[PDB]
């Protein structure tokens, strides 16, 4: 269905049914017709629609992008070179948006799992997720509307300047 | 279209553009050296043609 680490979930832990009354559990009743009325038919007509997709079996596939020299390896004004090198900084920059939008998943989710203990048990998803939120804000946060593979690498260069300075101050 | 056919033709499209700037920007300093110097093709305003002296014997000796 979906990859199990990339999202993650515990193992549940159910506890057994411990009556201690005489009356009948409505709830239990109602999922006995829920299952005969609603599920069972569902099923059927499911499995039906199984079958007819084995009969007709195709594939797609998810586009593999050779790596190209990125734009420090650009000659200034090589325009040919520029263009390789921003269609594949843009390609990975929508790629670290679906990165940050994906630990953010699993922190929601963590928060609602946990319930009132969410605080305390969803430590490691709120560490983790001030991690990357940290690290695509140094490469993407304030280039702008109009940003670019160029305007990327400035800011990061005044950031290796200010913490080559910092350590030669220390 | 195709993706790939997409990008490449950005590629052949970039590829004109680009050498088209670069040849602008050369006639224009061209251009400037060209009417600075006078020693090109432009700008190259007539002077009176050589060809019409008369270089015979004249009828007074010093000329």
């Amino acid at each position: 269905s979906w990859d199990k680490d990339v999202y993650p979930e515990p193992p549940r832990r159910t506890p057994a049914p411990s009556p201690q009354t005489s009356l009948p559990n409505p709830i239990t009743y109602l999922t006995k017709a829920f299952d005969l009325l609603v599920d069972r038919p569902v099923t059927l007509v499911r499995e039906f629609i199984e079958r007819q997709h084995a009969k007709n079996k195709y594939y797609y596939y998810h586009r593999e992008f050779r790596r190209v020299p990125d734009i420090t390896e650009c000659q200034e004004k090589d325009v040919l070179c520029m263009f390789e090198a921003e269609m594949q900084w843009r390609r990975d920059y929508k790629v670290d948006q679906e990165i940050v939008n994906i630990i953010q998943e699993r922190l929601k989710a963590c928060q609602q799992r946990e319930g009132e203990s969410h605080r305390q048990n969803c430590a490691k998803e709120l560490e983790q997720f001030t991690q990357v939120v940290k690290a695509y804000q140094d490469r993407y946060h304030d280039l702008g509307a109009h940003y670019s593979a160029r305007k990327c690498l400035a800011k990061q260069k005044q950031r290796m300047l200010a913490e080559r300075k910092a350590a030669k101050e220390a | 279209d195709g993706p790939e056919k997409n990008y490449e033709r950005t590629m052949a499209i970039l590829q004109i553009e680009a050498e088209k700037a670069e040849l602008r920007l050369k006639e224009l300093e061209v251009r400037r050296l060209m009417r600075a110097r006078g020693d090109g093709p432009w700008f190259h305003y007539p002077t009176i043609d050589k060809e019409l002296i008369d270089h015979s014997p004249k009828a007074t000796p010093d000329n």
